[PDB]
Parts: C-alpha cells; structure tokens; sequence
C-alpha cells in the first residue's frame, strides 16, 4: 500500500 | 474462519471495493489476539480509513448545507437530523477502532515502529471524534488525541530515523492536529518544519526499501508549510 | 414523512453520496402510488443506478479473480461472487417490481413510457449478466422485449435528437453486443441512431454527449 | 443531473 493509505495521511 | 482465510477474504473485499466487509474480516483477525504482521496491520488500516473516510466526507457535506441554510427551519431541522444520523455512524466506527487499539494493537506491539504506528492511529481516530464533538465532551476528546500523538512522537524521536516514513507520517498528522484542531498555527508550522529539516539533514539514513515513501511525505509536509505560511 | 420531505431527504443523500439512503427515499416516494415528476423520476433512476452499479463492478472483479485461479482460493472467490450476485439480484428485483406495479402503469406520456421501458430493459439486462443458468434465456427475452417496445414508441413519438431516444439506442445496442452477442446488429443500431441525430441538426448538452458515446462504441466495436 | 447518471448509460 501507498503513503496516503498505510499511513492515513491528513490534508 | 481461520486467520489465513480471513486475511484472504480481506484482500478480495479490498479488490472488490467492499470496505465494510474488509473491515469486518480484519477486525476478526485482530480479535484472535495475536500480534498483526505488517501486511495485516496495513489491511486493517486501509479498511477502516475508507469506512470512516466515507462518513467524514458525508458529514462535511451535510454540516455545510445545514449551515448555509438561513432557516428555512424545517429544511434545517432535517439537515440537522441527517447530520446527527451520520455522526452516530461515524462515532460507532471510531469507537470500534479505538477499542481494538486499546485492547489488542497497542498492548501487543512489540517493536517501536509498530507502537508508534498504533499510537498515531489512536491520535487520528480521537481527532476524528473531535471534529464532530462539542462542547462539553470536546475538551476531553482533544486531550486524548493530543496525548496519543505526543506519546507516539517521543518514541519515534528516541527510536526511529528522521526519514522513517512512520515518524514523518506522524509529524504530518500531529502538525495538522495543531493547525486544525487546536487552532495553533505556529506550533503546527514549527513541528512540520523541524521534521522536514531533520529528514534533510539525515539523508544517508534512507534505504532502497522506502526512500520513495520518505520523500513523498516530506513533500507533503512542505506543502502544508507553504499553505500555512503564504 | 410526506412526499415533499422524502424528496428533499433524497437530494440530501445524493449530495452526501449516500446512495442506499437515496434509493430507500425514492422507493417510498414511488410506493405512495402517484405518477412521478421528471425530477422525481430522475432521482430514483440516479439512486438505483449507483446502488446496482457498485454490485455490478464488484461482481466483475471477483468473477475475474475466480476465473484466473489454478486452490481453495477458488472456492472462496466463488462463494464471495455468489454472495455479491444475490445482493445484485435483490436490487434488480426491487426495481423491476416498482416498475411493474407503479411506474409503467402510471406513465401518462410517451417520453415517460419509453424511459421506464428502457429502465426495465436495463435491469433485466443486469440479471442476464449473472444468470447464465437455465433461466438465462427467459431473462434475456424479458430484457429484449422491454427495449424493443421502448424502441418502437420512441421512433413514433420522439425526435432523433431526444436524449431519452438516443440513450435507449445506446443501451439497446450494448445489449445486442454484450448480451446477444450480435455485433452487427449492435453496430447498425448505434450507427443509424447517430446518423439520424446528426441529420436532424435540439434546444444540446445531453444529446451531444450520448452521440459521442454512440460513436465511441462504434469505434471500439470496429477496430 | 447529468446524461450518464439520469439515463444509467452503460459503456
């Protein structure tokens, strides 16, 4: 999984 | 079913974009009580991010409509009621996730990188509750989000390299928590900037494994800094 | 809860992207038994196309996976597919039943009769996609006959640039292509629909967009 | 609503 998704990244 | 099957089911539901089924499967894997593998921890996280992200996004549409309507009482009554039905589902989800983390994910976590991941997530999910709770409860919720993030932050600073995508992702989300939830825009900026600069200064500490992830989150940190600075 | 508030709740659901709520709102509007307005007919259609659209797309993913496996992984994919199919069937049968009890009988204008016969066509066509059983021939024929009657009313009653007539041509041709496996009939139906609209050249945006989709299908099916 | 959604266009 991506960046955005594994880590539930805000913004 | 059996652990390996539950996981295989979660990956099918994932491909079918059926995220509630994916979440129900990963929830049962976690309830078995064994420490999640990195792959399992990622599935559970993707599943609930999508389940809760749908409600948050709907909440924001319907709250926004319920504001823009100078009553129009009825219509506003009805948006308010719908907003409330949505919050109740959103709350129930965050509470399921938060109960998994308290009972199984955080106590079992045997490596720093894991423990940091799950405390970050605990900060995130109390942050989602904070977005939607007030005003009596709101302070105690914001406090729980902050202390989960702070504890994750002290571990990662002690145990992880500044370029680790986890440490970086936590600095991204905690800086946003300062910006958006505690309305402190200078603390957000300086948390984000310090994590950006420390990663720049320790580049050599990147590996082929993840450098791609590290650099992408750094670019997101610096995007927020430029948004917040203007 | 009255018709007016059910309709406003449906438009709230739509904007929240909560398509299950939107469908239950429009379904109970339809069960009051009075002929739907245009806006009312549109909302119901949008709601169910999203509800049934999501199962369709999941069905295709999980059946492809089940086809391309050489284990017990196969049996799992098969049983997930079947569970998706039964949700898909229940939604189609809900819509077909609204159609047979209240939408088709209440339709007082030709435009409306054609819209709802098209829709009956589409919903039998979705059943056909997942009913390869001995019940497939009777499903395909229910689809074909709703489309065919839609087609004949629209040709008598509507201009070649009407979007409902153009849309019907698009989906009937898709039905010939993918369900009856008659590419020649698919292509000639789409071609004439396109050329007849072009000739008649309207009070526009939705017509010209369906014209483009007709021609894209023609380009695909010809290579 | 737009043509693809009102008419439930297939591909």
């Amino acid at each position: 999984q991506g960046x955005l998704d594994l880590l539930d990244l805000a913004s | 079913m059996d652990k390996n099957e539950l996981v295989q089911k979660a990956k099918l539901a994932e491909q079918a974009e059926r995220y509630d089924d994916m979440a129900a499967c990963m929830k049962s894997v976690t309830e078995q009580g064994a420490e999640l593998s990195n792959e399992e921890r990622n599935l559970l996280s993707v599943a609930y991010k999508n389940v809760v992200g749908a409600r948050r996004s709907s909440w924001r549409v319907v709250s926004s409509i319920e504001q823009k309507t100078e009553g129009a009482e009825k219509k506003q009554q009805m948006a308010r009621e719908y907003r409330e039905k949505i919050e109740t589902e959103l709350r129930d989800i965050c509470n399921d996730v938060l109960s998994l983390l308290e009972k199984f994910l955080i106590p079992n976590a045997s490596q720093a990188e894991s423990k940091v991941f799950y405390l970050k997530m605990k900060g995130d999910y109390y942050r989602y509750l904070a977005e939607v709770a007030a005003g009596d409860d709101k302070k105690g919720i914001v406090d729980q989000s902050q202390q989960a993030y702070q504890e994750a932050f002290e571990i990662s600073k002690k145990e992880m390299q500044p370029t680790h995508p986890i440490r970086l992702g936590l600095a991204l989300n905690f800086s946003v928590f300062y910006y958006e939830i505690l309305n402190s825009p200078e603390k957000a900026c300086s948390l984000a900037k310090t994590a950006f600069d420390e990663a720049i200064a320790e580049l050599d500490t990147l590996s082929e494994e993840s450098y791609k992830d590290s650099t992408l989150i750094m670019q997101l940190l610096r995007d927020n800094l430029t948004l917040w600075t203007s």
